[PDB]
């Protein structure tokens, strides 16, 4: 049941990896993976009904 | 597929321009922010961008234990007139300010909760007596379960409530808790009441606090020194640290700008001037 | 056994 | 479009009602989410919902207010502002539970010689601060809920010192967005600006937002509408200009659960 | 038992650690998520949203609605600044409380391009050309159009497109700047000037406001998480 | 030895933990199970069994057999309630001590549909139609048939099938309700009315009892285990 | 001898699993799996000799 | 829990250990390297670079520029030494402060071949032959050319190639020598003599300096890391 | 995720190896491998533009 | 080796 | 699984 993931190696001395095994039945007990996703800001930065083309007039 | 530790976009080299394309001109009335990048308004070189947003992901922003309360308990001489102090705390992140402000950048959240307990003790009277090593009981009392009236009454039996028996001087205690809300997310803000005032009912009877939902939202932690009374009194403090693991957040908010004043959004007179003097044309 | 990410 | 179509000229039709505008600044869909009915996978009360459709999902016009050089701002809560609007209000008070989205259309025209800018903000869970420094969280249901008349912002916090019979109302200070956070940051909420030289309206399409799929409309407001003068009204060289502001709001995809006798609230 | 040897760090509590721990409520029936609108995945998304700058923090205008309003008028052309601002997004008092400024105050380091958008709120009949400037650091801060012209700038013509944006490109010696006032990691100078002048016809207000907004570009990032000074709890 | 580093939580005793531990009686010859009738696999099975409600907790009837008996009579039709009850299955005094109520008092949260079954214990010659009602919360609690009619209800005709069931469907704002009196998670109102009236011939008792029963439906669940208040050990 | 089972993941940040190894000869020493079965309530809720059809009269 | 047994060494802090430990700044955005010129991979690279010897540590010449200058003159031939030096690269006062000497003072043991290069700084018109010598230890240290001749040596003819190198080959009983004065691991004797004499024409300086340099050969190594005596912090 | 490397065996009593598993996501938490490279000293010892042939005159 | 549930 | 150097 071992999970093997890679580290993003910052300062250097191949891919360096690390190992994780969950010891508990409840996912609440698990550490955080930090393997997170990003998304586009659009729902906040461009919430407009008609798609904005930045080279065009915002108002036409 | 884009991850938090991916590098941000490269700057592409761009040259001079003379066209009907107007990126610089916009209209903020629409509610939108102009998506510009440097190559839209100046000449740029090609840069291979290595920086990433890894440390500002929601998880990484919150990935720290914050102190949310300090509980006080003691173990006195048996001969004391005053009762042995056991502590009772209604669980919340709103007794302190720092984690509260961070969570309040958002309206709603889901997370698993990690609680860590740091325990310190000291002597109070200028005595010369000793005390043997203390064991503490941290009992979680969920809304409905009997709250202790005495340091030694039947409730400390804990047949069903979760308890931690912590030994002094060992590693700080730690437990995890799942997302336990009765809603699909925790509400950092509730614009409403828990009761509707009816006309056919008295005002008192229909009344309730603004912005409060379940009176006993998450229950209580009750802490005691399990050791019997000792000739020399020792006082202890239990510092509780909360870390939100596996977190999701919704609906961004402007951060708290004036001092907190209670569990609601209320503010006190005399604290309403955060900003300082600075002249319009002074750097 | 082992998962690999 | 080469056939004349414009970002500024819109027509909105819901039920038996139509709004036209010739000076819009596009329109906003909050968080990119159009209103929807509750999905079976997210459903919670099991009884057949009531879905009044055109009887309630139509444009209701609230009482017109007036913008002057001394105006500090206005606020409304949803669904509270609509609680007395035709069959929407009826369906609301007859059921324990209800959910709804909204099209909010703020109207304010002037002339090419007037100037001023209104920030129109839709805030999820718009909790406002109280008037007291002796008691927190003490704004009464009656004062929290003005219905269609709404409330206003003030430039000055002034504490209710009558401790015998406390006012129990909000004291929403404008630069603090009435909730202790700076107004300049309110733009992270779904918004538009009515800047008189550019546009004469704001249109915000709001999804139902909550930490629940459905809730008590009578106990809880989901959205707050806050209108504040970001740049003050001004005209020619008149000392006392006035132009009206009208709100027209339409419920969208509203459904109700838990039918019983009608709720008769204590509103005064 | 398995022979083991306790290493340094044993039994400490690091508040930034990431370990497993026992669940106090085993087999708890968790309530599922629902698709609430407005989910945020990274704090920099919030930094990319335009929020309004409190430019005029004069003793009488600060902590009032007036601090957001930069007053312009139809006076004869001058080469003197409408406003002057330091590019210190987390520490200059005019930027530090914007949403960008606020998020930067939970981090020690920032990097990337920024953008300033100005909104003209005068009447339709009012015309004007303004010069918006960014001078990277190292010289005399621009106090006259003559100097500001020589740096990064946008000449804004007022008209139907109400607003104009100047991008402050990432131009720095260090790979990241500090979120405090620091000469080594100083960012330079933002300033606005009259290019021609505001002109109005008769029967029109001769004075008006512009509003300004700041936001981060897609190449913007922060690091080294820290506590802010923007909130406290004395006692 | 294997290099190891002691983490927080080390050496604590969490009463809800789930760890291995050494056996004090190694190689003990365990007695095998036999197939005893009545095995239970989940406490909600017990909650799905009908148990009888102590409806009439008046000062003289409480803690006696009489508390289970709701008295009806052949009086002329009225629109006034036979009984009124709050849907607070763990805390309303009439429900809290039923088997359902008891199990709910070991948990913090409940959810799902419930059902009330009434048994007519008058004579075969007695006839009658009753109205059994559930009003979800938020309005004036029904005190007259007129209001109760408008909510969820069953009109019960008395006859050979002695009993009638009204299902209280899960109708809640929250995904789970609290097992205590709480306005935010209130459940509403159960009530019973005369639809027509009880009619009897001569030589027949003019007054009789109905008995009521509550049980959980197959969609019913509880969570967050807790100690009950229904037992104590003072000293 | 490792047992690999899945967690029912409640709050989220594939299948997440956890690992269990028994260290003792006596099953009494083992932790609880919590991998439990449910059953129908019928032996208590419908103990009647003739099967009940709920749409039908209980008595005929 | 997994049965474990704590071994000796448990909980100690060895300053030379090599263990993992928790990161105080998780997910920190590290700044990438750039290709800075001059990267060093091993301290012996520095030891292979020629640095100049402070040969003349007389009371008046020491701690001044003069200590690096060995004075020669056109005097008649003598068999007497120009200089005498012990092969104790970390401890002889003339070698111990060279870059080689300095690195050796962070180690307990050294081994390998070394080389001495001398630079003639007189005028082009000056000629001369010198004898540079290395006598391995065990006999009378050479004080006359006669003895020095019998050991390892280079006869240097002065001319266009300004400099000359003598390699001190690794000749030792032990596999490594100590970085302190030690008779068991002594290295022997470096010395320089006039082979003929310095000859100059008229109108020419009759006295001049030679400069000397020491460096390690590719077969040179050090071991057992230690603190130096070449720096301290009293109070 | 186990890394198996050989030891340079000094005093003796095949190849003797040792095992390493990284326990953390951040490469900063990792121990030092000591598996390091050497380089030629030339950038410091022979920084001259024209390659030096040691048997030849350094100056010609 | 490994069992998997 | 296992890397080998
Ligand atoms: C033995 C120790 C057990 C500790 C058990 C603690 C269980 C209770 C968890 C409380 C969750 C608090 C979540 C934070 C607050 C909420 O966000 C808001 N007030 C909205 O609901
Ligand atoms: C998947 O996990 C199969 C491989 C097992 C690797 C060794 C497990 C190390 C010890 C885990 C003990 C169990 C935790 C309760
Ligand atoms: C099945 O268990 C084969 C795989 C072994 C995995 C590593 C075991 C970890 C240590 C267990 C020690 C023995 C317990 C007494
Ligand atoms: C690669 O690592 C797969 C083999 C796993 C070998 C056993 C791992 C031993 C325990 C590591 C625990 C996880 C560290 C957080």
């Amino acid at each position: 049941g071992a999970q093997v993931s890679s580290q993003k190696v910052g300062a250097h001395e191949s891919t360096i990896n690390y190992t994780t095994i969950n010891y508990y039945r409840d996912s609440a007990s698990n550490a955080a993976s930090k393997q997170d996703f990003s998304q586009d800001p659009s729902k906040f930065t461009e919430p407009i009904k008609d798609v904005l083309i930045k080279t065009a007039p915002m108002l036409n | 597929a884009a991850t938090s530790r991916d590098a941000l976009p490269n700057t592409e080299a761009s040259g001079p321009t003379h066209s009907k394309e107007i990126p610089a001109l916009t209209a903020v009335e629409t509610g939108a922010t102009n998506p510009l990048v440097p190559s839209d308004t100046v000449q740029t070189r090609h840069v291979v961008q290595h920086r990433s947003r890894s440390e500002s992901s929601i998880e990484s922003f919150f990935a720290r234990g914050a102190c949310v309360t300090i509980m006080t308990v003691d173990n006195p001489a048996s001969t004391t007139n005053k009762d042995k102090l056991f502590a009772v705390w209604k669980i919340t992140y709103k007794d302190t300010v720092q984690l509260r402000r961070k969570l309040e950048f958002f309206t709603y959240s889901r997370f698993d909760m990690e609680l860590t307990f740091v325990v310190t003790a000291n002597f109070t009277e200028t005595n010369n007596g000793h005390a043997l090593n203390q064991v503490y009981q941290i009992m979680y009392i969920p809304p409905g379960a009997p709250v202790p009236e005495k340091w030694d009454d039947y409730t400390w039996q804990t047949s069903s409530n979760p308890s931690i028996f912590y030994t002094y001087g060992t590693a700080p205690a730690r437990i995890s808790v799942p997302y336990v809300g009765i809603s699909n997310a925790y509400s950092h803000f509730y614009d409403g009441f828990s009761k509707v005032p009816l006309k056919d009912q008295s005002a008192a009877l229909g009344d309730s606090l603004y912005g409060a939902a379940s009176l006993n939202d998450f229950g209580i932690l009750a802490v005691r020194v399990v050791n019997d009374h000792n000739p020399t009194k020792v006082t202890s403090k239990i510092r509780v640290y909360l870390k939100p693991k596996h977190i999701r957040v919704w609906c961004p908010r402007p951060p708290r700008a004036v001092a907190y004043y209670g569990p609601g959004v209320d503010y006190k007179d005399g604290t309403l001037t955060p900003l300082s003097t600075k002249d319009l044309t002074t750097y | 056994g082992s998962s690999s990410t | 479009e080469a056939c004349g179509y414009s970002d500024r000229v819109l027509q909105l039709t819901l039920g038996n009602s139509t709004i036209t505008t010739q000076e819009a600044a596009n329109s906003v869909v909050a968080y990119g989410r159009w209103p929807e009915y509750l999905r079976d996978s997210e459903a919670n009360p099991v009884d057949q919902p009531t879905e009044p459709d055109v009887a309630a999902c139509r444009f209701y016009t609230l009482d017109t207010v007036s913008w002057t050089k001394e105006s500090r701002g206005w606020w409304w809560k949803l669904p509270d502002a609509l609680r007395d609007m035709g069959l929407f209000g009826q369906n609301m008070y007859y059921h324990y539970l209800g959910r709804s989205g909204y099209t909010v259309h703020v109207q304010c025209n002037a002339s090419k010689f007037h100037q001023g800018a209104l920030g129109v903000f839709a805030v999820p869970e718009m909790c406002l601060a109280g008037d007291s420094n002796t008691t927190t969280m003490h704004t009464s249901y009656q004062n929290a809920n003005p219905g269609e008349k709404g409330g206003t912002f003030t430039g000055t916090f002034t504490p209710d010192n009558n401790q015998t019979s406390p006012a129990r109302r909000f004291c929403p200070v404008d630069y603090l967005l009435g909730n202790g956070t700076l107004l300049g940051n309110a733009f992270v909420f779904p918004h538009q600006i009515i800047n008189l030289r550019t546009n004469n309206c704001a249109t915000l399409v709001l999804p139902y937002v909550n930490s629940l799929s459905i809730d008590s409309m009578v106990k809880h407001n989901n959205w707050g509408i806050a209108i504040l003068p970001l740049a003050p009204l001004n005209f020619a060289s008149e000392s006392s200009p006035e132009i009206p502001i009208t709100l027209t709001i339409a419920p969208m995809c509203c459904e109700f659960n838990g039918l019983r006798n009608i709720t008769l609230p204590r509103l005064q | 038992g398995l022979p083991v040897m306790n290493t340094p760090g044993s039994n400490q509590y690091l508040t930034a650690d990431n370990f497993q721990s026992p669940c106090a409520l085993p087999e708890f029936d968790v309530t599922p998520p629902i698709d609430i609108p407005g989910e945020v995945k990274n704090m920099m998304e919030l930094a990319e949203i335009d929020t309004m700058i409190p430019f005029d923090l004069s003793a009488t205008k600060k902590n009032t609605m007036e601090m957001y309003r930069v007053r312009l008028s139809d006076k004869p052309h001058t080469d003197d600044p409408i406003l002057c601002l330091s590019l210190s997004p987390a520490s200059d008092p005019r930027l530090s409380h914007t949403m960008l400024g606020e998020i930067l105050n939970y981090y020690t380091h920032w990097a990337g391009s920024l953008k300033f958008t100005f909104l003209f709120c005068g009447s339709m009949m009012a015309t004007g050309k303004l010069l918006v400037s960014y001078a990277p650091p190292g010289a005399d801060p621009p106090k006259k159009r003559k100097e500001a012209m020589l740096g990064t700038h946008v000449i804004w013509d007022i008209g139907l497109q109400s607003s104009c944006t100047m991008v402050v490109p990432w131009i720095s010696n260090t790979t990241y700047r500090q979120t405090i006032d620091d000469s080594f990691t100083e960012g330079g100078y933002i300033s606005v000037f009259y290019q021609t002048r505001i002109v109005v016809p008769l029967s029109t207000p001769r004075e008006m406001d512009i509003l300004g907004f700041v936001s981060a570009c897609n190449d913007f990032s922060v690091r080294l998480l820290r506590d802010t000074t923007h909130i406290e709890q004395k006692a």
